[PDB]
C-alpha cells in the first residue's frame, strides 16, 4: 500500500498524529494521509476514530478510505478536502459570507449530525477547524478523536470535553450525564460565528464562559431550567443578568434564523432542537447548494 | 434527552443488524484442536474477577467476550496462550470504553508474568488485525438498558436481575453463542421480570423488537436451566459479584420453580 502514495505538502498538526496531502501515483487520487506514531500500544484515541468512522457512510462525514498498519507506524487514508471552515472565515473578514452558502453549509452539518446521532455517536469536539469544505460546495464533519459510542439511556462519560469556546453549559456546570443536545449547543455557536465572523461566547476560563454565555442569554432559574439550582457546580452567589433581545445578539439575521438560533441555544437540553427537528425549519424553505465564492 | 427520543428507534434498527454482521461461528470450538468450552469457562471466569478488581464497567466485559469469540471464529490457539488473547482483548475494550482505562503495565501484572509486555502489545496490534478494526460491537446490555425503559415503575431488582443473569450466559459457549444478544436480552429481562414482580414481557417490547413470548421459548429455557444451575457451577465469580450492594444482592434471590411457558 504506502509505496503506491507520494507525498506533496504537510497541511498540519490534529488533536493527534499530523497530516499530509498525496497523491496515489496509479489511481490519480488526492488524498489526506493522517501518520500516527508507535509505550502504551495503540492510542484510544485512534481506536475510536478508525472503529467509528468504518461504520459511518454519509456524504457530509469524512470519508476513511484505508489503514495501514505498518506495525512502527499506522497510516490512515482519507479523501482531501480543500480547506477548513475557520480559515475560509477569514479569507471572507472583509466581504461576509453570502446568506445562501451559511444556509447550505448549516443545513448540512445538521444532515450530518442526525446521522452521527442515529448510529449511536457524539462527536464532541465541533467548531470551524474541525469542518472540511470544498470546491463544488460540500461541507464535512471532521476530526473524530474525542468522539464516543453511547448507550440508550447515556451513562457518565469523559467530563473534560469539547473546545471552551463551543462548549454547552450542562458540561460547564458538572451534570453527571450528557447527551447529543451538547452537539447542537455547538452547532449554534458555529451558526452565529459564520453569520458575524468571530466567536459567539470566547470565554478565558470556566467561570469567564459560563458569565459570558449568562450575560447574553440570561442567567438561568429554576423557571426556564428546572433542576439549575442543585447542579454540582452552581454556586447561588452567581450574578443574575437579564436575558437580552436576540435581535441585539445577531442583528444581522432574519426572523426564521432567530427562530432557529435560539430553538439551539436553549438552556434547558431537553427542550433545546434536534438536528432531525432543525431540518424541517423555515429556515430552510429556499436552501440549495452554491459552491463558496472564493477560491481554496 | 438522556434516553434520546428523536433516536432511539433508529439507533435499536442499527444494533439489530450490527448484532448480525459481528456474531461468532456458532460451532467454532469443535474446530480448535487444543481448546475446549471448558477452558473458556475459566477465561470468562477470570475476566469478571479482573473487571471487580480494577472496577471496570460491564460493557468492558461483555466486549471483550465479543473480541474473544470473533478472534477464536478464525484463529487457532494453544492453551498456553488463551489467556493472552484473553488479557489483549481486555485491553482493547478498556481503551474504546473506559474514562479511565488501566495502564499496559497492570495488565501484565494480573498474568502474573506469564507473559511480557512486549507479548502483549503484539497481540493488541494482531486482534485489531484480525478484527479489522471493527470495535463498537453490540452487547446484552447495550439491548438491556433500553427494555428497562418499559417498565412500568423502574425497579431496581428486576434491572440488576437481568444483567446478572446476562451476563451468566457469557461463561457457557455451549449453547449460548447460538443466541443472538438481543434475545438472550430480552429472555433475561422476562425472567428477571416474573422472578421479582411475576409479571411477563410487555406488549410495548413486542411492539418494539417484534419478539414473542413463544419465539423466545428455546432461550428462556436454556437459561431457566443456567439460573437454576448456578449454585452448582464449576465458575463462581459471577455469583460473588452479584452479592454486593452496588447490584442489590440479587444473586441471593431464589429462582422459580417452574416458568408457566
Ligand atoms: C484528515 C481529513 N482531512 C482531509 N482533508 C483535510 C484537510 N484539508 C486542508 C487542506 C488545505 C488547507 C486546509 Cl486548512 C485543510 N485538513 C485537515 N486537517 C487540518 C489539520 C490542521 C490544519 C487545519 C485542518 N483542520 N484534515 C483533512
Amino acid at each position: 500500500s504506502m509505496e503506491n502514495f507520494q507525498k506533496v505538502e504537510k497541511i498540519g498538526e490534529g488533536t493527534y498524529g499530523v497530516v499530509y496531502k498525496a497523491r496515489n501515483k496509479l489511481t490519480g487520487e488526492v488524498v489526506a494521509l493522517k501518520k500516527i506514531r508507535l509505550t502504551e500500544g495503540v492510542p484510544s484515541t485512534a481506536i475510536r476514530e478508525i472503529s467509528l468512522l468504518k461504520e459511518l457512510n454519509h456524504p457530509n462525514i469524512v470519508k476513511l478510505l484505508d489503514v495501514i498498519h505498518t506495525e512502527n507506524k499506522l497510516y490512515l487514508v482519507f479523501e482531501f478536502l480543500h480547506q477548513d471552515l475557520k480559515k475560509f472565515m477569514d479569507a471572507s473578514a472583509l466581504t461576509g459570507i453570502p446568506l445562501p452558502l451559511i444556509k447550505s453549509y448549516l443545513f448540512q452539518l445538521l444532515q450530518g449530525l442526525a446521522f452521527c446521532h442515529s448510529h449511536r455517536v457524539l462527536h464532541r469536539d465541533l467548531k470551524p477547524q474541525n469542518l472540511l469544505i470544498n470546491t463544488e460546495g460540500a461541507i464535512k464533519l471532521a476530526d473524530f478523536g474525542l468522539a464516543r459510542a453511547f448507550g440508550v439511556p447515556v451513562r457518565t462519560y469523559t467530563h473534560e470535553v469539547v473546545t471552551l469556546w463551543y462548549r454547552a453549559p450542562e458540561i460547564l456546570l458538572g451534570c453527571k450525564y450528557y447527551s447529543t443536545a451538547v452537539d447542537i449547543w455547538s452547532l449554534g455557536c458555529i451558526f452565529a460565528e459564520m453569520v458575524t465572523r468571530r466567536a459567539l461566547f470566547p470565554g478565558d476560563s470556566e467561570i469567564d464562559q459560563l458569565f459570558r454565555i449568562f450575560r447574553t442569554l440570561g442567567t438561568p432559574d429554576e423557571v426556564v431550567w428546572p433542576g439549575v439550582t442543585s447542579m454540582p457546580d452552581y454556586k447561588p452567589s452567581f450574578p443574575k443578568w437579564a436575558r437580552q433581545d436576540f435581535s441585539k445578539v445577531v442583528p444581522p439575521l432574519d426572523e426564521d434564523g432567530r427562530s432557529l438560533l435560539s430553538q439551539m441555544l436553549h438552556y434547558d437540553p431537553n427542550k433545546r432542537i434536534s438536528a432531525k427537528a432543525a431540518l424541517a425549519h423555515p429556515f430552510f424553505q429556499d436552501v440549495t447548494k452554491p459552491v463558496p465564492h472564493l477560491r481554496l | 434527552v438522556n434516553e434520546v427520543p428523536d433516536y432511539h428507534e433508529d439507533i435499536h434498527t442499527y444494533l439489530r443488524e450490527m448484532e448480525v454482521k459481528c456474531k461468532p461461528k456458532v460451532g467454532y470450538m469443535k474446530k480448535q484442536p487444543d481448546i475446549t468450552n471448558s477452558m473458556r469457562a475459566i477465561l470468562v471466569d477470570w475476566l469478571v474477577e479482573v473487571g471487580e478488581e480494577y472496577k471496570l464497567q460491564n460493557e468492558t466485559l461483555h466486549l471483550a467476550v465479543n473480541y474473544i469469540d470473533r478472534f477464536l471464529s478464525s484463529m487457532s490457539v494453544l492453551r498456553g496462550k488463551l489467556q493472552l488473547v484473553g488479557t489483549a482483548a481486555m485491553l482493547l475494550a478498556s481503551k474504546f470504553e473506559e474514562i479511565y482505562p488501566p495502564e499496559v503495565a497492570e495488565f501484565v501484572y494480573i498474568t502474573d508474568d506469564t507473559y511480557t509486555k512486549k507479548q502483549v502489545l503484539r497481540m493488541e496490534h494482531l486482534v485489531l488485525k484480525v478484527l479489522a478494526f471493527d470495535l463498537a460491537a453490540p452487547t446484552i446490555n447495550q439491548f438491556l438498558t433500553q427494555y428497562f425503559l418499559h417498565q412500568q415503575p423502574a425497579n431496581c431488582k428486576v434491572e440488576s436481575l437481568a444483567m446478572f443473569l446476562g451476563e451468566l450466559s457469557l461463561i457457557d459457549a455451549d449453547p449460548y453463542l447460538k443466541y443472538l444478544p438481543s434475545v438472550i436480552a430480552a429472555a433475561a429481562f422476562h425472567l428477571a421480570l416474573y422472578t421479582v414482580t411475576g409479571q411477563s414481557w410487555p406488549e410495548s417490547l413486542v411492539q418494539k423488537t417484534g419478539y414473542t413470548l413463544e419465539t423466545l421459548k428455546p432461550c428462556l429455557l436454556d437459561l431457566h436451566q443456567t439460573y437454576l444451575r448456578a449454585p452448582q457451577h464449576a465458575q463462581q465469580s459471577i455469583r460473588e459479584k452479584y452479592k454486593n450492594s452496588k447490584y442489590h444482592g440479587v444473586s441471593l434471590l431464589n429462582p422459580p420453580e417452574t416458568l408457566n411457558v
